[PDB]
């Protein structure tokens, strides 16, 4: 009925469009602004997909604003449906944009945490600033398979808006098969950093029990007298510190030297105590408390705000995905099911409507999650 | 290669010394401490002594503590350990091994080289001969056995073969067992269908034959 | 005083079997925990260090894992050449060394019944002063069994020493001598003498007695 | 021939022993058994590959001594088993 349609239906709501538009008008400049205030790569990556979904909200939203001021559908304001397929096109364009910039962070988590020393060399902020040129190029490349007969566009609208043809062009299997390889991609991905940071979590949980078990150690030996008690409590002690080092940096060749150092000093005060020299054994004990304020504390709140760091911006991301999975996952399930249906349970509408709203819910979940997300990593 | 030979053992009386000794041979002890393991008879394995050649410090185990002197010598590169006030619980094998000082590896790798290691043994008795007395089966015993049962012999390593050496099919041997007056006692038995047993032994130089009949 | 604590003592199967062995430490040790082979009549080897990685020159068979304060060597396949003691060794310190109560394992086959024989003491055997009763018991594959020495229908505590051999090469049938301790008094007072055997594999005791 | 028959008997520190009216089985805390029982049944004693010269009385017993020294003294009634 669109296609035969050429006026504006009576009674259309046209409050909607303008409340999405101002909705992630917005919601983008508050994440600029948020993201100006603070680079990392992901920071980077963040900003640019912010940048693309207001770049395709400017592109979007005055078209729909220029169909009801001219009361008329994209077929008739423009000249052989024009806008019906450029809207269109603007309408996949950055729907298939955005989302690989998701899948590059996804990517990027990866090279975080899958590979450290790869991610440990010389990381260029001009790598991240090329992602983004490279991705619209391939976006659009793949988005300029219509136009060309191999693809059409038709009018699936309550009046205002065009987009792909579901039937004998298979452009839009194909560009729901990516989207949903780009899904699964992304899903393997944060799972895949999540059983990453449940492990790092349980190595630095052990650390931090092996740290303590040395300070109670050392504590009682200081206010042991006996060589019993000073013996049992250096073997424990010893113990706990070759239950540390089991968890190739450079720093990582001079905490396990420092471990080395400390274990080597333990022998010697349990060499002390085989002597039966008490108050020498308990000066050992203080130099190795000494050695410990000079090695170990370091790498441990290195460790605790990194591990601190991963996890913010993995909770992000999942966000991120989560969104990103309501907003494609209608549009995916129409693409499989059969025209004539599809049609019959009005399903497309719906799905594109999700896409639509997905504009609006990338950026402004993000002014959601601000610095003071303590209490989720809390979990 | 890495070898580590053990010497010094044997028989003491109790109350006396003995001085055992571990020669290496592939290395040099001062690169790595030296322990002696002790096994007795019919038990585990038990660290006894130790010493670290590097700094000089020794260590002993808690029920032999106040006894055992152990001592190393870099110019002959090896290990001396003497024994003094022994008791009848000393008597057991002795090992010889080399653990590498802390830092890295060879500290990891405990006890990666065994020596042969020799026996002790502590025990106030003479030397007696092999008493051999056979062992007669019943008349009426289809197939029969026949024994011979040596007792009242003091040193460890003695022979016992039938028919000089031609019946070897179905010749059960047991351990010996120590008695408490401190002589050791053996027993030969065959299944059979002239049978002679005969016993050598090697530090008393005496050979016993017997002959068994059926009762 | 860290005291280490291995639960299989006694333990029989055949090649191409798997075997586990568990030790325990009294103490928390983090990777101080060594596993070690003696063959009877020959000196101890090291199999695994640091319960993780592997000996140079042992064979790729043993294996050895850690759970909290539990180690385990695993053996995959066994062969006629891996039939030897086996002993778990703490080396968390230089004078902190302390091994465990071994485990042998041993060559599994078909429960056999085990032949009772009684031997009196001879007559030289008398004439020394001393008389000696044996019990011998042949063929019997489980070595778990029991003796026991009954006078004058009469049980009898002490005195009596036995001995019991390694598997033969041809069937790994263990055999045992129990071997009682008397003078010619009490042979001569008392009348009969007998010995019962109780082992796996019989539905009633086997007795056997002998009277002068 | 052929059967598949399987027996129960009436624990967990002690062992469990099976007899034919000759020794079957025995099952420890391994499990030991006799010449011909071994490679056919399997301890329940999960009997198969029954043949003809096994038709017995097949008892239960239960070893009292913690060190296996295969001491019987609680003997169960026993069940009436008949192959072919
Ligand atoms: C992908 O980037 C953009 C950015 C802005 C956009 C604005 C748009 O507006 C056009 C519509 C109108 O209101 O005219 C909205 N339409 C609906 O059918 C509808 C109703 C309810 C609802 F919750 C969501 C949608 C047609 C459409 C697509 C857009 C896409």
């Amino acid at each position: 009925d669109c296609e035969t349609r050429q006026w504006l239906p009576p009674g259309e709501s046209p409050a909607i469009s303008s409340v999405m538009f101002s909705a992630g008008v917005l919601g983008n400049l508050i994440a600029l602004a948020l993201l100006a205030r603070r680079l990392s790569l992901f920071h980077v990556l963040v900003t640019e997909l912010v940048f693309t979904d207001l770049l395709g909200t400017c592109l979007i939203s005055p078209v729909v604003l220029a169909s009801y001021a001219r009361n008329q559908t994209l077929v008739a304001l423009a000249p052989e449906s024009r806008a019906c397929t450029y809207f269109a096109f603007a309408m996949t364009f950055f729907s298939l944009a955005t989302m690989l910039m998701l899948f590059a962070m996804a990517l990027e988590r990866y090279l975080s945490i899958g590979h450290p020393y790869f991610y440990q060399r010389r990381v260029s902020r001009s790598g991240g600033l090329a992602v983004l040129p490279v991705i619209y190029a391939v976006s659009l490349l793949f988005c300029s398979l219509p136009l060309l007969d191999y693809g059409q566009y038709v009018q699936y609208c309550p009046g205002t808006w065009c987009f792909i043809r579901h039937g004998r062009t298979a452009y839009l299997q194909l560009y729901a098969t990516l989207l949903l390889l780009l899904i699964v991609s992304v899903l393997a991905c944060n799972f895949s950093v999540i059983l990453n940071l449940i492990r790092a979590r349980r190595q630095l949980a052990d650390l931090e029990d092996n740290w303590e078990t040395l300070n109670d150690n050392l504590k009682v030996i200081e206010k042991a007298d006996n060589a019993a008690q000073v013996k049992d409590a250096l073997t424990k002690m010893r113990a706990a510190a070759l239950d540390a080092q089991k968890g190739r940096s450079p720093e990582m060749k001079d905490f396990r030297h420092g471990f080395d150092i400390l274990v080597g000093q333990i022998d010697d005060a349990l060499k002390l105590a085989n002597e039966g020299k008490v108050k020498e054994a308990q000066a050992a004990a203080e130099q190795l408390k000494t050695t410990r304020n000079a090695y170990i504390q370091k790498y441990l709140e290195r460790a605790r705000s990194t591990l601190a760091e991963e996890t913010d911006h993995l909770i992000l991301l999942a966000i991120m995905t989560i969104t990103f999975a309501v907003c494609s996952l209608p549009f995916t399930i129409f693409a499989y099911m059969n025209e004539t249906s599809s049609r019959k349970e009005k399903w497309d509408l719906q799905a594109l409507r999700f896409l639509s709203i997905n504009s609006i819910i990338d950026p402004w979940v993000f002014a959601i999650l601000r610095p003071p997300v303590l209490r989720l990593m809390r979990s | 290669e890495v070898q580590l030979v053990e010497s010094g053992g044997g028989l003491v009386q109790p109350g006396g010394s003995l001085r055992l000794s571990c020669a290496a041979s592939g290395f040099n002890v001062r690169s790595f401490s030296i322990h002696w393991v002790r096994q007795a008879p019919g038990k585990g394995l038990e660290w006894v002594a130790y010493i670290s050649s590097s700094s000089g410090s020794t260590s002993y185990a808690d029920s032999v503590k106040g006894r055992f002197t152990i001592s190393a010598d870099t110019s002959k590169n090896t290990a001396y350990l003497q024994m003094n006030s022994l008791r009848a619980e000393d008597t057991a094998v002795y090992y010889c091994a080399r653990w590498g000082y802390w830092p890295g590896e060879p500290w990891w790798k405990a006890f990666d080289y065994w020596g042969q290691g020799t026996l002790v043994t502590v025990s106030s008795a003479s030397t007696k001969g092999p008493s051999v007395f056979p062992l007669a089966p019943s008349s009426k015993s289809g197939t029969a056995a026949l024994g011979c049962l040596v007792k009242d012999y003091f040193p460890e390593p003695v022979t016992v073969s039938w028919n000089s050496g031609a019946l070897t099919s179905g010749v059960h041997t047991f351990p010996a067992v120590l008695q408490s007056s401190g002589l050791y006692s053996l027993s030969s038995v065959v299944t059979v269908p002239t049978y002679i047993c005969n016993v050598n032994h090697k530090p008393s130089n005496t050979k016993v034959d017997k002959k068994v009949e059926p009762k | 005083d860290i005291q280490m604590t291995q639960s299989p003592s006694s333990l029989s199967a055949s090649v191409g079997d798997r075997v586990t062995i568990t030790c325990r430490a009294s103490q928390s040790v983090s990777s101080a925990v060594a596993w070690y082979q003696q063959k009877p009549g020959k000196a101890p080897k090291l199999l695994i260090y640091s319960a993780s990685s592997l000996y140079s020159g042992v064979p790729s068979r043993f294996s050895g894992s850690r759970s909290g304060t539990d180690f385990t060597l695993t053996i995959s396949s066994l062969q006629p050449e891996d039939f030897a003691t086996y002993y778990c060794q703490q080396y968390l310190y230089y004078s902190l060394v302390t091994f465990g109560q071994g485990t042998k394992v041993e060559i599994k086959r078909t429960v056999a019944a085990p032949s009772v024989f009684i031997f009196p003491p001879s007559d030289s055997q008398l004439k020394s002063g001393t008389a000696s009763v044996v019990c011998l018991l042949n063929n019997f594959y489980p070595r778990e069994a029991k003796v026991q020495w009954k006078v004058d229908n009469a049980l009898q505590s002490g005195n009596s020493q036995e001995s019991v051999t390694e598997q033969d090469s041809k069937d790994s049938t263990y055999s045992l001598s129990s071997t009682l301790t008397l003078s010619k008094a009490d042979y001569e007072k008392h009348k009969v003498y007998a010995c019962e055997v109780t082992h796996q594999g019989l539905s009633s005791p086997v007795t056997k007695s002998f009277n002068r | 021939p052929g059967g598949s028959l399987r027996l129960s008997c009436a624990i967990s520190r002690y062992a469990m022993s099976w007899f034919r009216q000759e020794f079957v089985a025995v099952a420890r805390r391994g499990a030991f058994y006799a010449d011909s029982v071994q490679g056919r049944f399997t301890v329940y004693l999960q009997m198969n590959s029954l043949k003809p010269e096994d038709t017995a009385v097949y008892y239960c017993a239960i070893d009292s001594d913690t060190f296996y020294s295969g001491s019987y003294d609680y003997w169960g009634q026993g069940t009436q088993v008949t192959v072919s």
